[PDB]
């Protein structure tokens, strides 16, 4: 084992609205986005995103 | 003195309470769940990884016969074939064109790189929740680690506390768990001994170095066809790789209640759910009797602009007239409002400005200063923002969650019908009595 | 903290407002249109003399 360097994606742009958010995302290569609720139901969603 | 309360199991959010001993002055008690650790008890059923299909060099009984022995290797497979007449490099290996049997032997072992690339299978049992807790009373702060079960007490050198049980037990881990390079998955792995080829746990062992490896990889040996020497075999793909491709996201990204999964040992830290009943024996030494503490004479409340949100978006002022300079503890006696400051310097006469956060549309709550209670009445507007990076510090109830305008309208509308039915009943009664009297 | 106002388009006359965040003291906002230019989309058709 050792330490490997990995890139950091462009910071998302978050737009708020009543009980919700909109993340504008830019990633030239496939970047993983994983969201989950902190309640009884996780409602976990995972997606590899490319482009903008 | 012993005090019982119910703290909300949410890390980082303070919970404030007031203990009101009859003889002594009221005292503050603030409580913060610094960290939690929901850890289960686990046993290692087996470990699995890529299998190295090792094929011993074939032997030929050059002009005789062979019989397959019964070894105890993992997925051992041995077969005997008839005359082959094999070639190595010199055009011949035997002298009998027929009755030149060959023995094809093959089995599996652990790959050389499984010491890092392997998955451990575990079963979980009832999980005990442990809490690191910071509690302050008056002047004294205390850190203590305790078990939330209702029997095991935590202690800090003068202060005894007992916590739990949790209101609703919960465990993010299913019965069967798989650990892979620290990643946690809830996979129903096959039981030990029940190998199936082409799926997870096709090769199993008690440990990496264990020699009693058992596997079922569907390896089969075929007749050698080409003239040159070799042992052909077809085998199902490694089920470890199949699970790796279709593993899915780990439990670190799917556990509910915002619980942070961790390994070595398996645990779930900072897991917010339920309420912890806590009974605490706060010492009487810290208590200060009312005869020495400043008991204020008359206090009044004037509320400024307020807003119901997670952040401290409410402000108010207490205009107080007291008799001595001291350190009164200020508190709120409502479940839908929480203050920022705990102990405030009180003068003979003056005013103190304080902050608070509420969940109700209105601030209709009682504030206490050195025991004296005053009802603050306000009207909080909806929050201007939409999202915060902070948690809501107060639960939203049903009673104190609707404005007095809506409450007044609803009560008027319902009382209209109630008044109507009662006036109808008395009208019927009076008509009957009038009929009876004038009959 | 986003505050929305309807400032009269009058140069030289300040417009004053008070922003009142709930948990914070009010703040004064003076908004003064120092200059304002309206330019149309122009294209030369020809010249003459």
């Amino acid at each position: 084992p050792t330490v490997c360097p990995v890139p950091l994606a462009h910071t998302p742009t978050v737009t708020k609205w009543f009980k919700g958010i909109t993340l504008h995302l830019t990633a030239t290569r496939p970047t993983l986005l994983t969201t989950r609720k902190l309640g009884l139901r996780a409602d976990a969603t995972a997606e590899w995103i490319t482009g903008t | 003195f012993e005090h019982a309360t119910t703290v909300p199991n949410v890390p980082g959010i303070p919970y404030k309470a007031l203990v009101e001993r009859a003889g002594y002055a009221p005292l503050n008690l603030e409580i913060t769940v610094v960290s939690s650790e929901l850890t289960p008890s686990t046993n290692k059923e087996y470990v699995t990884c890529r299998f190295h299909t090792v094929i011993p060099s074939p032997q030929v009984k050059c002009c005789g016969s062979l019989e397959c022995k019964a070894s105890s290797k993992a997925d051992y497979t041995c077969r005997v074939f008839g005359g082959v007449y094999p070639f190595m490099w010199g055009g011949a290996q035997c002298f009998c064109d027929s009755e030149n049997t060959q023995l094809s032997e093959a089995y599996v072992e652990f790959a050389p790189d499984c010491t890092i690339d392997h998955a451990v299978a575990l079963k979980v049992h009832t999980a005990a929740l442990k809490v690191g807790l910071r509690i302050v009373y008056g002047n004294t702060t205390a850190h203590l680690d305790t078990f939330v079960n209702g029997v095991t007490p935590g202690s800090s050198r003068d202060l005894k506390v007992i916590a739990g049980p949790i209101s609703a037990a919960f465990s993010p881990f299913d019965h069967k768990v798989v650990i892979r390079k620290g990643l946690v998955y809830n996979y129903d792995f096959p039981e030990y001994g029940a190998m199936k080829p082409g799926a997870f746990g096709d090769i199993q062992a008690s440990s990496l170095d264990a020699t009693d490896i058992v596997a079922r990889t569907d390896i089969r040996l075929l007749k050698p066809s080409v003239k040159n020497i070799h042992v052909p075999y077809t085998q199902a793909v490694s089920g470890y790789e199949m699970w790796k491709n279709n593993s899915g996201r780990p439990l670190q990204e799917t556990a509910p209640f915002g619980c942070k999964i961790e390994v070595e040992p398996l645990r779930a830290s900072n897991c917010a759910y339920g309420h912890i009943p806590i009974s605490i024996d706060i010492p009487d030494a810290a208590f200060v009797r009312s005869s020495e503490s400043p008991t204020i004479l008359e206090v009044s409340c004037t509320v400024a602009d307020c807003i119901y949100s997670a952040d401290f978006g409410g402000s108010l002022t207490l205009q107080y007239k007291a008799d001595r300079e001291g350190h009164c503890p200020v508190h709120s006696h409502s479940t839908t409002a929480v203050l920022k400051e705990a102990t405030t310097h009180v003068t003979a006469v003056g005013s103190i400005t304080l902050h608070f956060s509420t969940s109700s549309p209105q601030a209709n709550f009682i504030v206490s200063l050195c025991g004296k209670k005053t009802t603050c009445n306000a009207e909080c507007k909806p929050p201007a923002d939409h999202i915060i990076g902070e948690p809501h510090k107060v639960d939203q109830e049903f009673q104190a969650a609707v404005s007095k305008t809506s409450w007044n309208w609803l009560l008027a509308l319902f009382g209209g019908a109630s008044s109507l039915i009662v006036v109808g009943l008395i009208v019927l009664v009076c008509s009957s009595m009038l009929i009876n009297t004038r009959r």
